[PDB]
DNA sequence: TCGGATGTATATATCTGACACGTGCCTGGAGACTAGGGAGTAATCCCCTTGGCGGTTAAAACGCGGGGGACAGCGCGTACGTGCGTTTAAGCGGTGCTAGAGCTGTCTACGACCAATTGAGCGGCCTCGGCACCGGGATTCTCGA
DNA sequence: TCGAGAATCCCGGTGCCGAGGCCGCTCAATTGGTCGTAGACAGCTCTAGCACCGCTTAAACGCACGTACGCGCTGTCCCCCGCGTTTTAACCGCCAAGGGGATTACTCCCTAGTCTCCAGGCACGTGTCAGATATATACATCCGA
């Protein structure tokens, strides 16, 4: 029963973020049930925005869209920037 | 000059009027400058469609009329019959916004 | 300016289809305050929604899309 | 073979590669482009990362080295934005921020 | 041989293989049932019709043979279960139901 | 050039099926049409995501049907639920 | 019968969380109802999603979903 | 004669209550409450504990929600007291 | 009002079960290559959206008389807060049993793919009938005495 | 209650443009077949939910007492309403134009698909320490003496 969630990628994050600060069950869950929340919501915007702008893709800028549309303003311009930036870094390579 | 209608009887006739029609309220070229000055902020010298405009200002409409409703509601709550902008900021944070 | 293009009758008019009887003096600004607002968001959903399209003109149906994503939706635009 | 994740490729922490089956396998659209999954995994990071500083600093400065739900839930509503993006979001286990009205309280 | 189209054969008025088409290019699921377009045309009829008698009714009642906006508005927000159904759509052309509140009422 | 796409002709067979003689105008025909598609929309995606809850990958008549009754009022959703399972019975019979 | 068990100082409990000083003998009744109603319409979605998959256990998985379809979702739980 | 002035013991138990986060309506009467409503739309049916969890902590929260939506209407009317029809319009401004 | 007593924040011992980490394994992610259709790019048209001018008139703006309403102050009798003794049953810990969720194997009916086709459905035109608009006047309200 | 003044439903007549029907054309839904596989069904396991049984004590119940205040009443002052008069710019109609929305074609190249390989992540197991409890002490504070 391999059950798959985002386990120990917050965990990794936090000790990124946070050096000695620990995550209890409850909270690991609840991380988890919000990226997997926050991703759903993410998805479906992109899904709706390439399906009813007649085209058959998600790029990146779908998923810039969508993270346009949904986050408010500070966090929107936020993850927007961290978001090109992941993108540029990784074609880069 | 006699028979001077009493405050009341011709706001109960004009609200009676408005409920009864289904015309539209806004004047349609202040809401439209309005909403080409407040979107020219977000993308320089954009477009605007009429029916786009149009399709707004409904929305704007049926949304306000909303509120003053709740507000109506709110304000009648309080042993008031007048509307006072406290109405409107309390239905607003009830409605969650 | 040009926040004032909605007036002061025009309000009026609104409240009375909206459902109330007396008004006060304050409520044109708190109800042009939040008019402001509302069409700020709604304009800025639509306005990214024609953006993305690599578009520059707002069609109606991209302000029925920004409705809908507010939990608004509208009939008769598409 | 070189064997790279593209996780470690992008220079991010969460599983690009996880997120690009899961995009492709739930019922989106029939093709999904190669950027998406690195954007979207960059964009959950990022709200992953902001959420958890503040649930940390809301442990803090509560005596606490261990994050639980409580402090998750008041690291969300005192903040704005994250406030505003969970505002139909329930918090299992949490409480709610204290607040009293100021006419409730004692002259 | 024959071409005995499939809404006809359902005994349906609504189109029958547009819905089929719009589920399976409306990528929500990977394959569609035989009998699952047939069911949506079905829910989807009953609903049109049963709104369409309501607007139909309230047009007769206001001597108009001519169904518009304000006749669909007033049909939807009489009836209690399409109110519920469509609570949060604004119809345009609307003109909500008259409704004055008691103590508004002069005495 | 153009090949928009509409339920007109299905809601006005509909409409003079059920009143033999009432019209319906543009704006009146537009407004069904939106309410027709998001009608539609909502049940697919409900339908959708039931689907996916049980790993599922096919749109049959259950799922319809579930759907139905989650995102429908109870005198409603127990006659469209009706209504539906009639009409997928009396397509199987042929 | 068993509605009652929700008794009066559990609904004081819970007012006093909300953020209420003093409480009124008349609103147990209301309170008790709008339980009943709100979780009759929960708990109605949650057994038609368990009757969809042929299950007779109602698992946390579909009651939160079936929160979530309400559009009141919940987390901490999956 | 000690003995304290009415509110002071009020404002001490909001303010414990808001700090604190356990769980307020006892679990039994209320997984007994559920298993009844439960009962009328299917026969025998079993549910898991988690999920009689999961639906006490979303009903308690809609409870906190609505008393503090009814609160701020009752300090709007004012008064500090809160009535049926204080929620009733809370309910109503909501959009039940 | 200072002051007695109540509740709450703070230090220290302790002991526990959940969290952090190590380990084996396997399934899903990655490297590499193909090929095929999505779309980026390039022209092209004509739709309509922006812009401007004249009039003309409805509606906005301003100002005044004032009566109804918001709000403050005050009195009262009741409903609710607070506390204590009693009763209740919730929560604790075991214990047993099995209905039912979860997993595995199969084989078959069911839905995707594809060539041909034909008729259902859409674009465009035309016509007349339902509806918008104006004039008369009978009814329905409203106000003052 | 009994008068006049205004506001509105109702009716008749005329015009007008939008809905409904008709026509032709086409492209997409239907027939028919093939084939790969999703899941329906049967069988098995075994985690977990249910019922019972008893003990302990937190929590709910009931009642007495007081008093804070929700509500009713009244006075004041003010502030929107109704209405008359002035102003302005919305709207309708008409005229020009060109920005770019929508369309089609072509070629590049991005990504689905498959094969192969391997290591990142998961289930499981174990140490250990963060924090939950309990006792004692000192500060905040509340309500009277």
């Amino acid at each position: 029963s391999r059950k798959e969630s985002y386990s120990v990628y917050v965990y990794k994050v936090l000790k990124q973020v946070h050096p000695d600060t620990g995550i209890s069950s409850k909270a690991m869950g609840i991380m988890n049930s919000f990226v997997n929340d926050i991703f759903e919501r993410i998805a479906g915007e992109a899904s709706r925005l390439a399906h009813y702008n007649k085209r058959s893709t998600i790029t990146s800028r779908e998923i810039q869209t969508a993270v346009r549309l949904l986050l408010p303003g500070e966090l929107a311009k936020h993850a927007v920037s961290e978001g090109t930036k992941a993108v540029t870094k990784y074609t880069s390579s | 000059k006699p028979h001077r209608y009493r405050p009341g009887t011709v706001a109960l006739r004009e609200i009676r009027r408005y409920q009864k029609s289904t015309e539209l309220l806004i004047r349609k070229l202040p809401f439209q400058r309005l909403v080409r000055e407040i979107a020219q902020d977000f993308k320089t010298d954009l477009r605007f469609q009429s029916s786009a405009v149009m399709a707004l200002q409904e929305a704007c409409e049926a949304y306000l009329v909303g509120l003053f409703e709740d507000t109506n509601l709110c304000a009648i709550h309080a042993k008031r019959v007048t509307i006072m902008p406290k109405d409107i900021q309390l239905a607003r944070r009830i409605r969650g916004e | 300016d040009n926040i004032q293009g909605i007036t002061k009758p025009a309000i009026r008019r609104l409240a009375r289809r909206g459902g109330v009887k007396r008004i006060s003096g304050l409520i044109y600004e708190e109800t042009r305050g939040v008019l402001k607002v509302f069409l700020e968001n709604v304009i800025r959903d639509a306005v990214t929604y024609t953006e993305h399209a690599k578009r520059k003109t707002v069609t109606a149906m991209d302000v029925v899309y920004a409705l809908k994503r507010q939990g608004r939706t509208l009939y008769g635009f598409g | 073979a070189k064997a790279k994740t593209r996780s470690s490729r992008a220079g991010l922490q969460f599983p690009v590669g996880r997120v690009h089956r899961l995009l492709r396998k739930g019922n989106y659209s029939e093709r999904v482009g190669a950027g998406a999954p690195v954007y979207l995994a960059a964009v959950l990071e990022y709200l992953t990362a902001e959420i958890l500083e503040l649930a940390g600093n809301a442990a803090r400065d509560n005596k606490k080295t261990r994050i639980i739900p409580r402090h998750l839930q008041l690291a969300i509503r005192n903040d704005e934005e994250l406030n505003k993006l969970l505002g139909r979001v329930t918090i299992a286990q949490g409480g709610v921020l204290p607040n009293i009205q100021a006419v409730l309280l004692p002259k």
